């Protein structure tokens, strides 16, 4: 309408500080065009659908350019046009495309409980038979297993859409948990299995974790202490809590009388 | 309310239309063995009855057998 | 319009605030809507409002007075409502302008029997906007008086020349003297 | 011709007289009862009214009433009209218009007079004294009657009955906020009215008007509410949140707010299921469990059975999770039969827990479970079927072989064994011990209870709880005998 814009929309470009001008340039021209849905006169919706692409690659390059806060804005001002009264604005190609990286956004940030209150509105049945539909709860079903070696076995099994270095990132991100959960160390666990489980020869855990965990490394073993150590009460302060009790049952007991 | 008991009620006689009274003389069938015995007990007697349904319902004819071979 | 935008937080969050001013505007729109939405941000509106380098404490202090309501004690909404500085409002039938000046004048005649016991010393502040909107509704009310709840606030209010100018135009003055009277020996 | 001619005349002449007694019984008895002090004598009609209409829900009412016998409905209160002192006259007349069509008959139709219902509410709903409790005890109970059968273009005429209820009482108000045993009917009076053309609503239209006018008129009552109806208004809301809604920053959670005194014998039941149902997708297993379960055996009052299929059947639902599944065992009824007659199967199939059958024999004849939506607690039923069944391996001996119950668990690898019992050891649900001597895994498995086990800390917590439920109780005997000798 008021300008063209296409010539860098889909150019696609590694420098994002020419993208920076064009994208508050966009914040300026839209910052009059009612950011909120307008159900108005209809016809809108050309330069509405159009707003939201421009904000869908921009939050492309914002994820290119790896903003966390700017990555929830532009989601959270995406979502406005995915969520809308009118079912008359058609379907993205790239919408699930987006919500697929937004379900890895929630398996990113451990939100997943929201995910999976989430899990409603997703299978819509728009394609359901292409894998990126079924890709990130598969992958979720898999988190609930735990296994990550089906995972990592499938890690070639993505096409080549070029999303698998953001399923990198959640696997470099969920790598904290995973192996924070299999160096839990109730009892102790040796470093063998810890060969398989814990990753390449590069020795970035024991690096890392020697001083983000900072416990023992004793004759090639990973050893567990301060586990179920605890010495009893003296029932003391609870027998002092329970005279509280004691009155508080005279007052419950015998208060109005 | 207990008005929004009508349209699950009309659930209800959706699933009752489903089948016109093949499942209640068919598990009558069953229901004629099962009528005023405690149904408790017949959760338990269902539990490994129907774990044993697939394999090795009967068995202690063959433990016999399995005296010489165990 | 919307429902469950998170948008407007991403952009409630954001500087340059002539993106904020108008998203501000469509928020007090939606409130009624949804309060418990506005319940995240509640504390970068707090945060928007404190300090002096925002231009419009009373569009962030009309939002935050509006939802703390919503969401809890009519003190903590009270004190964005008279924190707002001055609010251009005028008066109108809808609930929450009716519930503040509600609040508002029974917190200042709270304030009133207070500082009535107290005539000297430790007088506890009472910012000027409050006797304004007190007095504003007030005096809205004194356009005819009504004919009885001049002297009964004014009695109410504890102040001293709040009632003069009940009895300047005053009809039947004796009427006026022996239901006041009739008043002040009953309470 | 003899045969429905001869008994024609004969079957009707019945429920007119217990609808007209009923009609005299609850009307005067409402305002002959609560007349000269109706702020004194609040909710005496709170059940009677939805008794009423609970005992009007089951009415086989019109059935052949479409033909020749619609001269029930131009006729209305008409009590006491046009003038509010000299009713004597008009105690004739009650006598009078109710003998004129029992002279010979009466001119009569269905369809044609529903707009002018507003005539009387223009000038004198009953006696222009009590015009609020007349003008809902008048207009109200009628509404459903003629409003009945939804279908067949009565929608439109639910609309403008709709924006007649809205226009006399229900727009604002006729006084604001009547803050009497009206306006406590009034709330879930309009909040029936809200749930009857609610099917009006969700039949072709959304969430998009009076819904979002709710809580302006939800916070209308200014907070002082005891806060029953505003609760029955939350309730809608949430059934409405319930086939859409997802987001959590506000209803889940923000909506709690004060839990006030909502009692009905019926709202703890039906509230708690639609919380229980919203808090089901976060697959809650303590507290769910128990209050969800509490909440099927709330109200017994008039069915145990018909509704409590729905609250049973997400209850096994996410009872199935955690690995022991109670079935059908004390309630004997057959409709919650019927409603497991699919279930049945899989949920025998849950505890022996076969993968490439059971994955079979869901959506094998997987009809309307699976089409209830979107698979979704299946799903995670799917691959919870081996974390329940290694659940059970829990139930069962400690050390984990690497051919018996490695290939009993149809898991074959030393890897993905320890691995997803690991996974089951990160739970904290149960108590594992990690050893690597040889190899071989070992587990202490100490289901040990806390009898002579830290005993006084252990039921420390059920004393002074249980006490306070006790206790509470006893004030719970204290002060209903104080509303006992109230009123002498």
């Amino acid at each position: 309408m008021y300008e063209q814009l296409k010539g860098e929309w889909n150019r696609k470009s590694p420098n994002l500080s020419k993208c920076g001008e064009e994208l508050g340039r966009l914040k300026l021209v839209l910052l009059e065009l009612n950011f909120l849905p307008t159900t108005g006169t209809k016809l809108t919706k050309q330069q509405l659908i159009l707003a939201r692409d421009i904000l869908e690659i921009g939050a492309q390059w914002s994820i290119l350019r790896k903003d966390i806060p700017s990555f929830e804005r532009y989601m959270a001002q995406l979502k406005c046009y995915y969520f809308d009264y009118k079912e008359q604005l058609p379907e993205s190609a790239y919408m699930h495309q987006l919500l697929g990286l937004n379900l890895l956004f929630l398996l990113s940030q451990n939100r997943v409980a929201e995910f999976h209150t989430e899990l409603e509105r997703l299978p819509a049945k728009d394609i359901q038979t292409n894998v990126y539909i079924k890709h990130p709860v598969s992958l979720e079903q898999y988190l609930m297993e735990g296994s990550y070696n089906k995972v990592f076995l499938a890690k070639g099994n993505i096409p080549a859409e070029s999303y698998t270095f953001f399923i990198d990132i959640l696997l470099d991100t969920i790598r904290d948990e995973i192996a924070g959960c299999i160096e839990k160390a109730y009892e102790k666990i040796l470093f063998t299995e810890a060969t398989r489980i814990l990753f390449f020869n590069t020795p970035k855990k024991m690096t890392d974790y020697a001083k983000k965990r900072g416990w023992v490394l004793g004759p090639n073993n990973y050893y567990s202490f301060a586990s179920q150590q605890q010495k009893p009460e003296d029932t003391t302060i609870p027998s002092t809590e329970l005279a509280k009790q004691v009155i508080e049952y005279a007052r419950q007991l015998e208060m109005i009388v | 309310m207990s008005e929004k008991k009508q349209p699950v009620d009309l659930g209800l006689l959706e699933e009752d239309d489903e089948f016109e009274e093949f499942p209640a003389e068919d598990w009558a069938g069953l229901d004629e063995d099962e009528d005023a015995h405690v149904w408790e007990d017949n959760w338990d007697d269902d539990n490994v009855e129907d774990d044993f349904s697939n394999q090795l319902r009967a068995e202690l004819e063959k433990h016999g057998y399995k005296m010489e071979t165990s | 319009m919307i429902t469950s935008a998170a948008g407007i937080i991403s952009l409630l969050d954001e500087d340059e605030p002539q993106l904020k001013e108008f998203a501000l505007h469509k928020l007090n729109a939606v409130v009624n809507d949804f309060w418990a939405e506005i319940s995240e941000s509640v504390d970068k509106i707090e945060v928007l409002y404190e300090d002096e380098g925002f231009r419009s404490r009373q569009f962030a202090a009309l939002v935050a007075s509006k939802v703390f309501y919503h969401l809890g004690a009519f003190e903590e909404s009270l004190n964005y409502a008279l924190g707002a500085g001055d609010l251009f409002n005028v008066n109108d039938n809808s609930e929450y302008v009716e519930t503040i000046i509600a609040k508002c004048i029974d917190h200042y005649t709270k304030q009133c029997v207070e500082n009535a016991d107290l005539p000297e010393g430790e007088k506890k502040p009472i910012d000027q906007r409050l006797e304004g909107i007190v007095n504003k509704m007030f005096q809205r009310c004194l356009d005819d008086h009504k004919y009885k709840q001049a002297i009964g606030i004014a009695l109410e209010t504890r102040r001293l020349d709040v009632f003069e100018k009940t009895i300047l135009e005053s009809n039947d003055v004796p009427g006026m003297l022996a239901y006041s009277l009739k008043l002040c020996m009953s309470l | 011709p003899p045969g429905g001619g001869e008994q024609e005349p004969p079957p009707p002449p019945a429920p007119q007289d217990v609808e007209m007694k009923e009609e005299a019984a609850t009307g005067g008895g409402s305002t002959g009862e609560a007349d000269g002090k109706t702020a004194a004598a609040a909710a005496e009609h709170s059940q009677r009214e939805l008794d009423t209409v609970t005992l009007e829900d089951i009415k086989e009412h019109v059935k052949q009433l479409e033909k020749a016998v619609s001269g029930k409905e131009p006729r209305f209160v008409l009590r006491a009209l046009r003038m509010l002192p000299s009713t004597s006259r008009r105690l004739n007349h009650y006598v009078l218009y109710k003998a004129v069509q029992g002279f010979f008959t009466s001119n009569n139709a269905t369809r044609d007079f529903l707009l002018p219902f507003l005539e009387e509410p223009m000038d004198t709903e009953a006696d222009l004294q009590f015009r609020p409790r007349t003008g809902k005890a008048a207009s109200t109970p009628l509404l459903p009657e003629v409003e009945a059968y939804l279908q067949l273009l009565v929608v439109i005429f639910m609309m403008n009955s709709k924006r007649y209820k809205e226009a006399q009482k229900i727009s604002d108000d006729l006084m604001q906020k009547i803050s009497t045993q009206n306006r406590r009917a009034l709330d879930l009076v309009a909040a029936k009215c809200y749930y009857y053309h609610a099917r009006v609503y969700e039949f072709l239209d959304k969430l998009d008007v009076v819904r979002s006018f709710l809580h302006a008129r939800l916070r209308t009552a200014t907070l002082r509410h005891d806060a029953d109806g505003q609760a029955t208004l939350l309730n809608l809301l949430l059934r409405n949140y319930l086939h859409y809604s997802l987001y959590d920053q506000a209803e889940k959670l923000v909506s709690k707010s004060v839990f006030p005194e909502q009692a009905n014998n019926n709202e703890w039941a039906r509230y708690l299921y639609y919380t229980g149902r919203i808090k089901a997708i976060q697959l809650e297993y303590s507290e769910a469990r128990r209050t969800m379960t509490n909440a099927l055996r709330k109200a017994p009052q008039h069915t145990a059975v018909g509704f409590k299929q729905t609250v049973h059947k997400l209850l096994i639902v996410v009872e199935l999770l955690l690995g022991e599944i109670p079935d059908r065992l004390q309630f004997r009824q057959p409709s919650l039969k019927r409603s497991l007659m699919p279930y049945f199967l899989l949920t025998q199939a849950v505890r022996t827990g076969n993968l490439a059958k059971f994955n079979q024999v869901l959506d094998q004849f997987g009809e309307k479970f699976q089409a209830d939506g979107t698979y979704t607690l299946i799903i995670r039923l799917r691959h919870n079927v081996i974390k329940t069944g290694v659940r059970m391996i829990s139930l069962s001996y400690s050390r984990i072989s690497l051919a018996d119950i490695a290939q009993k668990l149809q898991l074959d690898s030393p890897e993905d064994a320890e691995f997803i019992v690991a996974k089951a050891i990160r739970d904290g649900v149960i108590e594992a011990s990690i050893n690597h001597e040889k190899g071989y895994v070992q587990s202490k498995e100490m289901i040990d209870i806390y009898s002579t086990r830290e005993p006084q800390l252990a039921f420390h917590q059920r004393i002074s709880f249980c006490l306070d439920i006790h206790n509470m109780s006893v004030k719970a005997m204290r002060f209903p005998p104080k509303s006992y000798n109230k009123d002498l």
